[PDB]
RNA sequence: ACGCGCGCUACACUGACGGAGCCAGGAAACUCCGUCGUGCUG
């Protein structure tokens, strides 16, 4: 919340990673919003594919996925899975949206934060909690928290109606290490 | 307005232009090629009387790939001799017909085949499985 | 069902010696004549289970098998399974035992056919020349059936089966 | 340890392999364009 517990959180976090780079999550868990709502986020607040049909696919003809291989892709995942690390970001025609996720949301979703922005980041999805990436083991302490507070702005305006009060807890964690709570 | 073996292709018939689409294209590309032909050979095939007309076109749509091709095939003369008078030949559409019809087998009707029946035994059909008890 | 034309369409209407012509586009005796023969050689070539392809197949081995030395391709393809069909080979005997095997004709349909499906299969059977054009195999050695029409050069058994029914004759 | 049977998929150049084309009662076999070089290779 505040910069110097913040900067405390970075360092404790850094500490305890023991046992490659490793890379910076910040985690927070939100209370009292109702996830029913519009009250989810989905933001971009903290190589490129496109998944789309014509005007979309023409323009992007980058990489381009057709409608009609959606399907296909989530019956092969052995494809699916080498195009995913292939590529760095995915923009999706957006009421294509639903027919992604169910097919390529399991591959593309869980970690490698893959999910395709939708064209006509941060993402509750309707679960209370979010989990973001501020940075690496590289960067300084003082970016890390720079970077987290930008997250963190979104929040606040979202429900500029509670703010950053709605934030239930925040943690900070290496890949490998552990969470630390702010 | 001719069917084949599972396909199916209807028939459009009204005086116009060029450019005869199928489906929704164009009898130039039709791209199941290869045999490509056998389509463009019913227009071709007016090589018997006409040379093209200048008339209508119509879409397909059933079963499968070479279904469909054979389909759209009879399709098309099939709807050339159309009734007519208005499409086929105002008088003696057995210009066409009769002469589209002494070399042929789409517009010559279709055929009296179409796939069923199986049987309580391997595969089905007649090939029934590969057994030798001892 | 289901082939093309034009690509040369070099129709000549003789060479047929023997009987054949009465069925150089036949079948009948059983079909009538299906597509002038090349439907068939055409056709024999769906081997492994599905024309087409085997159309193509077919195509590609004309526009060679012609392209080198042009016999006007067709005439190559009928002067093809022309001179190389078998001409009165045996058939068991039953008369012994332990049979011996008697020999004859050869239903014209026959020589046509068992030499059809026949450098059909010398084809087929690349492993020389093992190289990557099947239409080739298909064509030359139906070439080497054309050229080859000169001795032997991959039909041979086209002889054995005759240089052979006649001394067990 | 091993026997007998119904099979599944393979020995590959009509191929495997990637992009692409379509359509049955984003089916696949399949068509095209390109990569591999008949070497227990892909």
């Amino acid at each position: 919340v505040d910069p110097d517990q913040t900067l405390k959180a970075c360092k404790a976090l850094l500490a305890h990673i023991k046992k490659a780079e490793t890379p910076i999550w910040l985690t927070l868990t939100t209370k009292k919003h109702i996830h029913d709502s519009h009250r989810l986020q989905p933001g971009k607040i903290i190589s490129v594919c496109l998944i789309t049909a014509d005007p979309q696919r023409f323009y992007k003809n980058g990489r381009v996925i057709d409608i009609s291989h959606l399907k296909a892709k989530f019956k092969a995942y052995e494809a699916q899975r080498k195009l995913f690390s292939e590529h760095d970001v995915f923009l999706a025609d957006t009421r294509i949206i639903n027919r992604l996720p169910k097919a390529l949301g399991k591959t593309f979703y869980k970690t490698t934060t893959k999910r395709p922005i939708p064209v006509v980041l941060v993402h509750l999805s309707p679960s209370t909690n979010t989990a973001i990436k501020v940075g690496y083991a590289n960067w300084e302490p003082e970016k890390l928290a720079a970077n987290i507070e930008t997250v963190i702005r979104e929040l606040v305006e979202r429900f500029v109606p509670q703010k950053w009060q709605n934030v239930r807890n925040f943690y900070v964690k290496g890949p490998e290490t552990a969470a630390l709570p702010i | 307005f001719g069917k084949k073996k599972s396909a199916t292709a209807v028939a459009h018939v009204k005086a116009g232009k060029g450019l005869i689409k199928v489906n929704g294209s164009p009898i130039t590309l039709v791209e199941p090629e290869i045999l490509r032909f056998k389509v463009y050979e019913p227009l071709l095939l007016v090589g018997l009387d006409k040379f093209s007309n200048i008339d209508i076109r119509v879409r397909v749509t059933g079963g499968g790939h070479v279904s469909q091709v054979y389909a759209i095939r009879q399709a098309i003369a099939k709807g050339l001799v159309a009734y007519h008078q208005k499409y086929v030949d105002e008088q003696s559409k057995n210009e066409l017909k009769k002469a589209f019809t002494s070399y042929d087998r789409t517009l010559l009707i279709a055929d009296s085949r179409r796939p069923e029946p199986k049987k309580f035994g391997g595969k089905g059909a007649r090939s029934r499985f590969q057994k030798s008890y001892r | 069902e289901i082939k093309l034309f034009n690509k040369w369409s070099f129709e000549e209407v003789e060479v047929k010696d023997a009987s054949l012509v009465d069925y150089v586009q036949v079948r009948q005796p059983q079909c009538p004549i299906i597509e002038r023969l090349t439907n068939s050689l055409m056709m024999n070539g769906r081997n492994n289970g599905k024309k087409l392809k085997a159309v193509r197949i077919i195509k590609h081995t004309l526009d060679i098998i012609n392209v080198l030395t042009d016999q006007n391709p067709i005439q190559v393809v009928v002067d093809a399974i022309t001179n190389t069909g078998p001409r009165e080979d045996t058939t068991r005997v039953g008369g012994g035992g332990a049979a011996r095997r008697q020999a004859v004709d050869v239903s014209p349909l026959r020589r046509v056919n068992q030499a059809i499906a026949l450098l059909t299969i010398g084809a087929r059977e690349a492993a020389f020349r093992n190289i990557k054009t099947i239409a080739e195999t298909l064509a030359e050695e139906l070439i080497n059936a054309a050229k080859g029409s000169s001795t032997s050069y991959a039909i041979k058994k086209k002889d054995e089966l005759e240089r052979v029914a006649k001394s067990n004759r």
